[PDB]
């Protein structure tokens, strides 16, 4: 599961963790490599930065 | 239907013999307007002054705005909404799954 | 200030596999809306347009028409899904056609000048 | 870039427009994918230089369209022009000098004439219009145009069609008035009759000119006239705005309450249309559960928006609105192979170009590596690469109740054939491969009589006459009154007799296969014409199972390939002792056994693909389809529901008509058939393989987002609407000229008509079509299959009998239209305001009177009218 | 579709209507549908065609 709410008037975005919370981009994440492969061109511009 | 109505004056004006043939039965002379409305009166002629009936939430003391009388005689002046939308277009960003 | 932040550059790394060509221009013929039928229905004058025919024969024509319309879309000579000449005995099959009208009458006349005869079989003119 | 949607913007000046769609202020659809850079937009069709785009090959209808301008259709205009000497001429400025103007024409006599949206800045007009010259012209021309193509004398109206030119007359005027009031910008006034009321303002440059037409209220008392005394009558305060929104975007209020002048009947046509479009609306986070819900769990779609009121999406309509829409289409087709073609060729296609399946007839060859058994290379002829016959079998599957499928008889043997002809042997295997697939009734009739045909001769058994002899061709059990008792009841089947007649009728009864359904499409938001069937399930007439690329090739459990094996050792069986064989000279029971053991174990992933991932692929492309499924119930072996006629009802349920047959009803089958190929899907069968790489999550990803990418169904959701809306303005006011036992209510009856038999009743309702037409702007159908013979009719309705006549009536419930209750609320307006449109009650009388009184004849005195009550009057009639 | 039969009102010599009322009257017992062509026809055949 990856829905990724947008950040809006200078909030976070945020992503939805498998046990359905909503975490800013910060920590420590585990993913897996197809996850990635399948949104790739969509998380290089919201994660590379 | 040829019909033949004289007209209204303001001031008093010359009797003449005038022949008319093609009547009515009952009142159909409810599109009239008004008559000769520059003038204080009407003397002779069809006398009709503005349709108060019509201007019906100015001249009613006692009326609530929005109102209606629909079926019986149209209102030419009431209270319009006016909008202003937008229709945005079908956006999705389409995600694969694993 | 912005200096091309890091998150895009491209270069079209990835083809589609069924194809994107492919697939869109199968997409965009059946995208297609039905063919309109339009005949046995009256005009603004009132005559029922098509044409005058056996509606049987009419609706064997149209079996012929599209089992040729089959084989030119298939690129061949002879159609291999064909929709006439089949197994089943279609004898009963009706179409719609300009032979008969609205009312259940024949259009072997147009209604338009039909009409015309019934009124102008009355007439009235001044005497001399 | 936007950082939203991840949507590249070159010359990055110019996003505003981008971010203006999803919602953030400063064409169709807009999609952009997640593992590639390539978004696909939408375009409409009437455009030029389409570059990165594509059409809507739909015709959608215009249903927002704004207009700007003062909201009326009654305009007062001067008949006889005067002038007086007044008193006052101007105002009082230290050195100006400002006119007088008047609201009203300042002429002898004035009087209401109609003209629709003669003050009014649209953007896209509806192409009608009531346009009314002053009643001291002409005006016979707004009751002619309809139903007097001939005419004795031009200048007149006929008075047996004055009904049937009014109702048209009306619903143009409803049907031109459907819009948008739209906000603009305002001014501030310090006149000194109207003291700081924010006033409207017309767009354009000659912008402050409208207000004494708007505003009576805004000239003062100048002078003593009838107007004069009428503002010196009217109150001050009720001038200009009302109210306001509390939201805004910066400066501009969201929607504003204005005094003005309108009237009250287009107002409240307006107002209602108004509620009509917002009913409709549909944030996109049921879009984003939709499209979820549609592409089957293969794809998960998101569409981000930011918080906002004023968003407005018509695409919401209801089940009962959808059927309706389906009954049409059907309608629409009346037994001509001609509409059907291109739907069907083009679902074929389609599934080739999205399907893994790479059907190449090599495997047989390879597996042969060649007599028997050249016999059937000769017989399947793998140089051939047509495999049109397996897409168009598949692709019929949606459609039971229109088309149906059958086997070609060039696919069947010779003369009957018979079993000690080696080809007609192979002529068996290839037909009884390839008559599972197909949507016939009666497939395994015809499966156990092609046997039954071939082994004349050799064993006999019962039939139930002399007639229908067992040597009839199997081509002819096309139909449920023909299925034989033999074949009913297997124990008439003696295994002396006929054992391998037994054997055949026992597997046919075993291992046959079964019906299934399966869930698509979403029914909460976009609904279903699921007619005859419930609103989400897709009735197939093959089992599924759930997809995995891993399963053997060599299952049993999967019922095709059990079929396969089956017919295989019946047809090791009829080979294996030589008899029903005599003369062949040779001992071919060796290379016959060995070349049907190969045929068994070939390895093939059609039986694989056809119960994993083709039911998937049809649940993905359902939805979207322009046409969608039409369906009739399934039965595997049940004869006592099996369907043999489908109908459409024009008329209601209480009365009772003549008995007026759709035409769809003529066919000897349940729909139009169509002949397949037993060759190609037998090969079709035999053969077919993955890629060597597939995986589904890849392939289907891939195959699905170009696809939905190219989607119509939010316009053929928004053209529903209008299909199910003509209906009631057709039944409504075809009521009023024709007689029915539909109740509607008789909203005018002194205007003389006559009661219209079925040619007049088409040529009004074909205007009452094409004026809709034109102005919801389509091209494409609309109503019109109505048309074609009887459209004096009530109530849509569907069946279907069974073979024990059992029926099922479907009576799709219609929720109450806008267009009819308008047309038929101006009706009821129309009865006490007769006058202004032209007409007049009543009659007249003719006589000389010659008096110097004048008393303006369109208001009689009671001094010389008459009636049947008046005493010594006598009446003529006929 | 065209419709089966009607009955009018038109002028018209009661004698002639008669006849041609026989006529069809006689023509109408001389009627043989399809459904018995068929099992005329495969019947005559002796099953063979
Ligand atoms: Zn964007």
């Amino acid at each position: 599961d990856c829905r990724i709410s947008f950040g809006m008037n200078g909030a976070a975005p945020m992503i939805r963790d498998e046990t359905g919370m909503m975490v800013p981009f910060e920590g420590n994440w585990i993913f897996p490599l197809a996850l990635w492969q399948m949104n790739t061109r969509y998380f290089n511009q919201q994660f590379d930065a | 239907v040829p019909f033949m109505v004289p007209i209204s004056s303001d001031h008093d004006i010359s009797s003449a013999p005038a022949v008319q043939y093609i009547i009515s039965t009952e009142y159909n002379d409810r599109s009239l307007f008004c008559t000769n409305s520059s003038s204080p009166q009407t003397i002779a002629g069809p006398d009709k002054h503005i349709p108060v009936e019509r201007y019906n939430i100015l001249t009613n003391p006692d009326a609530p705005p929005t109102q209606i009388q629909l079926p019986e005689v149209v209102d030419l002046y009431n209270v319009v909404t006016r909008y202003a939308y937008e229709t945005p277009p079908i956006t999705a960003v389409v995600m694969g799954v694993p | 200030p912005a200096t091309a932040e890091p998150g895009t550059s491209n270069c079209e790394h990835y083809k589609a596999r069924p194809g994107i060509a492919s697939v869109q221009k199968a997409t965009e013929s059946a995208e297609l809306p039905m063919k309109n039928n339009d005949e046995g229905t009256p005009d603004k004058r009132g005559n029922t347009k098509g044409a005058l025919v056996n509606e049987h024969v009419e609706a064997r024509d149209e079996a012929d028409d599209a089992t040729k319309k089959q084989a030119k879309d298939t690129e061949k000579a002879k159609a291999q899904v064909t929709y006439s000449d089949t197994g089943i005995n279609n004898a009963n099959e009706l179409s719609r056609s300009g032979n008969v009208d609205n009312e259940g009458g024949s259009n072997q006349k147009p209604m338009s000048t039909r009409i015309a005869e019934a009124t102008s079989a009355i007439v009235s003119k001044h005497p001399a | 870039q936007c950082h939203v949607c991840s949507a590249v913007l070159f010359s990055p000046l110019d996003l505003d427009a981008h971010v203006a769609s999803h919602g953030l202020h400063g064409h169709i659809t807009e999609f952009i994918s997640s593992w590639q850079n390539h978004p696909i937009v939408q375009v409409s069709a009437d455009v030029e230089n389409r570059k990165t785009a594509q059409l809507l090959h739909a015709d959608t209808p215009r249903l927002v369209t704004w207009d700007a301008g003062l909201c009326t259709s009654f305009k007062i205009v001067p008949i006889v022009p005067a002038q007086v000497p007044q008193d006052v001429l101007a105002y009082t400025f230290f050195t100006s000098s400002y006119a007088i103007q008047s609201p009203f024409p300042e002429a002898a006599v004035s009087r209401i004439v109609v003209h629709t949206r003669w003050a009014s800045n649209v953007d896209f007009d509806r192409d009608s219009s009531v346009i009314m010259a002053p009643p001291t012209e002409n005006n016979i021309h707004l009751f002619k145009q309809l139903l007097n193509t001939e005419t004795l004398s031009v200048r007149g109206a006929n008075p047996l069609m004055f009904r049937a030119n009014v109702l048209h007359m009306l619903l143009e005027f409803v049907l031109d008035n459907l819009y948008l009031n739209r906000h603009t910008g305002f001014s501030q006034d310090h006149t000194p009759f109207t003291e700081g009321a924010n006033l409207r303002s017309l767009p354009g440059p000659d912008a402050e000119k409208w207000y004494s037409i708007m505003y009576p209220t805004r000239m003062g008392t100048p002078n003593v006239s009838k107007i004069c005394n009428f503002v010196a009558s009217c109150v001050r305060n009720r001038v200009g705005r009302f109210d306001r929104a509390q939201m805004m975007n910066g400066a501009m209020s969201e929607w504003v309450d204005v005094f003005e002048t309108s009237d009250a009947l287009t107002v409240s046509i307006r107002g209602r249309w108004m509620a009509r479009l917002a009913r409709m609306n549909i944030n996109p986070t049921e879009i984003e559960w939709a499209l979820t819900e549609c592409a089957q769990g293969y794809v998960t779609v998101t569409s981000p928006y930011a918080p906002s009121v004023n968003r407005l999406m018509p695409y919401r309509i209801s089940n009962a609105e959808r059927q309706i829409s389906q009954i049409i289409r059907v309608m629409n087709i009346g037994n001509n192979a001609t509409v059907i073609q291109p739907v069907l060729q083009d679902i074929s296609v389609l599934l080739q170009r999205i399907s893994p399946l790479q059907i190449d007839p090599t495997i047989i060859s390879n597996t042969m590596s060649t007599s028997p058994a050249s016999s059937i290379l000769g017989k399947l002829r793998p140089s051939n690469s047509d495999f049109s016959s397996f897409r168009v079998a598949l692709a019929g599957w949606l459609y039971n109740g229109v088309v149906t499928t059958v086997i070609d008889d060039s696919s069947y043997p010779k003369d009957g054939g018979s079993v000690t002809s080696l080809e007609n042997l192979w002529d068996f295997f290839i037909l009884a491969l390839a008559l599972p697939l197909t949507t016939d009734p009666c497939a395994p009739v015809k499966a156990f009589m092609t046997l039954a045909n071939m082994m004349v001769g050799f064993e006999t058994i019962p039939m139930d006459n002399q007639i229908y002899t067992q040597s009839r061709r199997a081509s002819a059990f096309s139909t449920p009154h023909t299925w034989p008792r033999c074949f009913m009841n297997i124990q008439l089947i003696s295994p002396i007799d006929a054992p391998i007649l037994r054997q055949w009728a026992e597997i046919i009864h075993r291992y046959w296969p079964n019906p299934s359904q399966i869930r698509y499409g979403t029914p909460n938001v976009f609904g279903s014409a699921n007619l005859f069937t419930p609103p989400e399930v897709l009735l197939l007439p093959i089992d599924h199972q759930p997809a995995n690329v891993t399963t053997p090739t060599l299952d049993f459990t999967n019922e095709l390939t059990n079929w396969r094996a089956r017919v295989c050792e019946l047809m090791k069986n009829l080979v294996d002792n030589q008899r029903y064989q005599p003369g062949w000279t040779q001992s071919l029971v060796s290379s016959m056994r060995g070349t049907l053991g190969k045929l068994k174990l070939i390895k093939s992933m059609t039986p694989m693909y056809l119960q994993q991932l083709a039911p998937v692929e049809l649940a993905v492309i359902a939805p979207m389809l322009p046409f969608p499924p039409f369906q009739v119930p399934y039965v595997r072996l049940d004869r006592d529901r099996v369907p043999t006629m489908v109908g459409v009802t024009r008329q209601s349920r209480d009365t009772i008509t003549q008995p007026a047959l759709s035409l769809s009803t003529t066919n000897t089958t349940v729909g139009v058939p169509l002949a397949l190929d037993a060759r190609a899907i037998t090969v079709a069968l035999l053969s077919g393989k993955y890629p060597p790489d597939l995986v589904t999550n890849v392939w289907y990803a891939d195959a699905i987002y170009p696809m939905y990418a190219d989607t119509e169904v939010f316009s053929n959701l928004q053209r529903d609407v209008i299909t199910c809306e003509a209906v009631q303005t057709l039944v409504t006011l075809v009521a009023q000229i024709s007689e029915t036992q539909y109740p509607v209510d008789r909203y005018l009856d002194w205007i003389p008509s006559l009661r219209a038999s079925a040619a007049t009743a088409a040529t009004f309702a074909e205007w009452v079509n094409t004026s809709m037409k034109t102005a919801f702007d389509l091209s494409d159908m609309l109503l019109e299959p109505l048309l074609s013979g009887d459209p004096r009719m009530t109530q849509l309705a569907i069946q279907y009998q069974q073979y024990n006549g059992r029926t099922f009536n479907v009576i799709p419930e219609m929720p109450g239209s806008v267009i009819a209750d308008c047309v038929q609320l101006t009706a009821e307006v129309f009865n006490h305001e007769y006058n202004l449109f032209g007409i007049a009650r009543g009659d007249i009388i003719i006589g000389r009177v010659q008096s110097t009184h004048l008393w303006s004849p369109l208001a009689p005195p009671p001094d010389l009218v008459f009636d049947r009550d008046t005493p010594g009057v006598h009446i003529f009639g006929r």
